[PDB]
RNA sequence: CGCGACCUCAGAUCAGACGUGGCGACCCGCUGAAUUUAAGCAUAUUAGUCAGCGGAGGAAAAGAAACUAACCAGGAUUCCCUCAGUAACGGCGAGUGAACAGGGAAGAGCCCAGCGCCGAAUCCCCGCCCCGCGGCGGGGCGCGGGAAAUGUGGCGUACGGAAG
């Protein structure tokens, strides 16, 4: 060995990883941004109905958490549906509006009957 | 300013008093308090004197009170050695050590010695275990007639 | 043009919403809250104004976890026990 | 034992062994930072006497403290008061710079609790004190009776409260003639009792 | 169907989490009978179904921590969570072994120098 | 303005819906003070903060 | 050049702990005014007080004499009564101002280092087993690890102590 630079370093020293004696916590945290927690209820106005017999949309008040790919698999597995986008918006009132744009192999009119809005 | 013949008279008021004014609301309280307190502490020693362990005869120093006698904090270790008590065990019978206490004189010494000889004389010494009497201690029919005495154990009469 | 003139140029604001005390005080420039001093570790309390400590102190607020520790103190602060069952 | 020899060896300081010794550490501790961990007691001997043992959870801290005085902090010696209070230069802090390596020592290391300090050298313009710190969470000091005191939350920040030896020095604290104006707990208590009007219910 | 928390507790643990979305589907169906606007007869039931949600979890959550803390009872290391939560300050006391510790020296006075039961006469 | 933060948006919305009146069954209650609702805030009298 | 020590000082999301912030009536440490009074005013006074900073506890602080005394002597601290508006301080002005003894409330004493003796006689932590505790403690098992002769533990501390 010979010192090529002038300047001395901090030799890369060896660190270890986390091999705890005990986890801090008892249990992992369980979700409560759920499929059930994340929708609340659908919107059943003058101007979602018309979103849903026109545009094949389903228009929900969801949990202001939540992501558009949350809104997704939540639409999906709630109602073994299918969307095709999700556009978001955060109400003045304060809520996340979710307009659920569905795949064009299903009618938002015959599956907005099923969940029960009319 | 002064109206005419009055006592020239300086109140200690300048600063400010009323935020540190001591009231006496207490007073009876403190005393129920300090009553209940005594005789809690009396009822825990069953059998020994509610006031505590005997003090020495002392005369209060400087020429005022050195002809009055007074309690002491405790005995001095040549009073105690005289009378044959051993200092560690002398504050387990209640008695009141004080390793500070010289003796300049004989008279201060021997009055203080034939006091812890009266003392040694009257005390009824109960056994550890009460179930068996062991050589150094009190007669059973002394124990039973054994019962406190309230206020200073012998107290120092002038 | 000191007063009426003047009043009509202010549209932009020293103070917003501080993330402790709640209060429209976080000095934007300063980065400091006027009220609670934010970034600082301690509270700015001052004695000098004892209306000022008295609106944020432990009776103002909840005292979510304070008010039950009296509750759970006048039991000897018991732990994983239950009453007697039926 | 050796700890006489080394005890009397370090009251002759104005000896060529020692005015060697004293000027080659206080070089050293210069060029390190203010308050830094030593791996031991620089005097095991002094350290033994305040009540350092050599077993775990006693931990020994070397910080300097910067010497002379204290002038006032008024901006441009501007005391706008009358002429007594004037006073900006010549002032002197009511505690010693010991006691003010102690409570640095135990504000940085606030987990540790003071118990002790040494002087081990003096610059112009720095003084070098060793403080003694004690773990009341290690299990040697926590199970040992001698030292579970330091264990007990009273404690806390004896340093800051001018508990520690070089603190009650500050206080004028003390029996006899001398010492009557801290009659009581502290001056503080002395001055309460006299201060106070006791206005008995009946009087 | 009255749900109480004492036909819960001997329940399987997949047979509690299928009643719990048997009643997170009732409950979501009953947000949507109350934006419909009807029923007064179930915006009544609402509060019902999410009180019967809440003895389900809770009961859930009961059994999860009466077998960890029957898990970590012999270790030496358990949770923060299942650690005496008391004081602060109370939990850094003396143990209840460290407070009883005497010195050597001490327990001689002890066992020399007692202090006795005595009562002197008058 | 147009342009918000989205705890601005939070704080506005809070403010909207405490600006409704007491329903019309409140002061049907056994121990009914409450005439109307007093903390109500028009946005040209009360401005709000900020 | 290499390898083994040691010292001194780094890095870890290393194993396990610990501190911070709050309240702040009471308490400890600092810092520290000016209104005011003196018929002005500067020293003094207000006042080591208000504000400022730090640290606590269920109380704190103090505390078992480098004491008070000058006696025929008392004997830790704290608190109450009294000493006492006293001795003393002070533009000796305005004002300030304790202590001892004495009576009581309470009452409790102690431990190191050093000095020396005992084979480090000492302590900490990991793994196993058996009790076992929501105050991790007890008993086994291990050329298991570590701290510690740059001094751990027992005896012993001014009232003297130790050895035979």
């Amino acid at each position: 060995k010979i010192r090529t630079s002038p300047t001395f370093r901090r030799p890369k020293t060896l660190r270890l990883r986390r091999q705890p004696k005990y986890p801090r916590k008892s249990a992992p945290r369980r979700n409560k941004l759920d499929h059930y927690a994340i929708i609340k209820f659908p919107l059943t106005t003058e101007s979602a109905m018309k979103k849903i017999e026109d545009n094949n949309t389903l228009v929900f008040i969801v949990d202001v958490k939540a992501n558009k790919h949350q809104i997704k698999q939540a639409v999906k597995k709630l109602y073994d549906i299918d969307v095709a986008k999700v556009n978001t918006l955060i109400r003045p009132d304060g809520e996340k509006k979710a307009y659920v744009r569905l795949a064009p192999d299903y009618d938002a009119l015959d599956v907005a009957n099923k969940i029960g809005i009319i | 300013a002064p109206s005419r013949n009055g006592m020239i008279l300086k109140p200690h008021f300048h600063k400010d008093w009323q935020r540190r004014v001591a009231t006496w609301f207490n007073q009876p309280a403190r005393k129920i308090r300090r009553r209940k307190a005594r005789q809690a502490r009396a009822r825990r020693i069953a059998p020994r004197p509610a006031a505590g362990p005997i003090r020495p005869i002392v005369r209060c120093p400087t020429v005022r009170y050195h002809t009055k006698v007074r309690a002491g904090r405790g005995f001095s270790l040549e009073e105690l050695r005289v009378a044959g008590i051993h200092k560690k065990v002398a504050r387990t019978i209640g008695i009141s050590v004080d390793p500070r206490r010289r003796n300049k004189s004989t008279e201060s010494l021997q009055a203080n010695v034939q006091r812890l000889k009266e003392y040694r004389s009257k005390l009824v010494l109960f056994p550890r275990k009460p179930s068996a009497p062991k050589k150094g201690d009190s007669s059973a029919e002394e124990l039973k007639l054994a019962t406190q005495l309230t206020g200073p154990v012998m107290p120092i009469r002038n | 043009t000191k007063g009426t003139s003047s009043f009509g140029k202010r549209r932009n604001k020293t103070h917003t919403l501080c993330r402790r005390c709640g209060s429209k005080a976080y000095h934007l420039q300063k980065s400091t809250c006027g009220k609670c001093g934010y970034p600082a570790k301690r509270k700015r309390k001052y004695n000098w104004s004892a209306k000022a400590k008295r609106r944020n102190t432990t009776g103002t607020g909840r005292m979510r976890h304070l008010k039950i520790v009296y509750r759970r103190f006048r039991h000897g602060f018991r732990e994983g026990t239950t009453p007697k069952p039926k | 034992g050796a700890y006489k020899y080394i005890q009397e060896l370090w009251r002759k300081k104005q000896s060529d062994v020692m005015r060697f010794l004293l000027r080659v550490r206080c070089w050293q501790y210069r060029q390190l930072s203010a308050l830094h961990r030593a791996p031991r007691p620089t005097r095991p001997d002094k350290a033994r006497r305040l009540g350092y043992k050599a077993k775990q959870g006693y931990v020994i801290y070397r910080i300097r403290v910067r010497r002379g005085g204290r002038k006032r902090p008024v901006p441009k010696g501007a005391t706008y008061g009358k002429p007594v209070h004037h006073g900006v230069n010549q002032l002197k802090f009511a505690r010693s710079l010991q006691s003010v390596a102690e409570e640095r020592a135990g504000r940085h290391c606030g987990a540790l609790r003071v118990l002790n300090s040494y002087w081990v050298g003096e610059d112009s313009t720095y003084k070098f004190f060793e403080v003694i710190l004690i773990d009341p969470f290690h299990k040697a000091i926590r199970r040992n009776p001698d030292t579970q005191w330091i264990t007990k939350p009273v404690h806390k920040h004896r340093e800051m409260r001018g508990l520690t030896s070089a603190g009650r020095k500050s206080r004028g604290l003390g029996k006899g003639h001398k010492f009557h104006h801290t009659i009581g707990g502290s001056r503080r208590a002395a001055w309460r009792r006299r201060n106070t009007l006791q206005l008995h219910r009946y009087r | 169907a009255k749900i109480k928390a004492r036909d819960l507790r001997g329940k399987k643990k997949e047979e509690l989490l299928k009643q719990l979305d048997d009643l997170k589907v009732e409950l979501s169906q009953l947000r949507v009978a109350k934006v419909t606007g009807g029923a007064a007869s179930k915006l009544s039931k609402i509060r019902v179904v999410r009180k019967s949600i809440a003895r389900v979890l809770t009961v859930i959550n009961q059994t999860q921590k009466e077998n960890l803390r029957k898990f970590y009872k012999g270790k030496k290391y358990k949770p923060l969570d299942l650690r005496p939560k008391k004081t602060r300050a109370m939990r850094r006391r003396l143990n209840k072994h460290e407070e009883s510790l005497k010195t050597k020296k001490q327990q001689r006075k002890e066992r020399l120098y007692p202090l006795r039961k005595y009562a002197v006469k008058a | 303005s147009s342009h918000k933060t989205f705890r601005i948006k939070r704080f506005l919305a809070k403010k909207q819906k405490q600006n409704r009146p007491i329903p019309q069954w409140i002061w049907m209650k056994t121990g009914n003070k409450i005439r109307y609702n007093s903390k109500r805030r028009h946005w040209r009298r009360t401005k709000l903060g900020l």
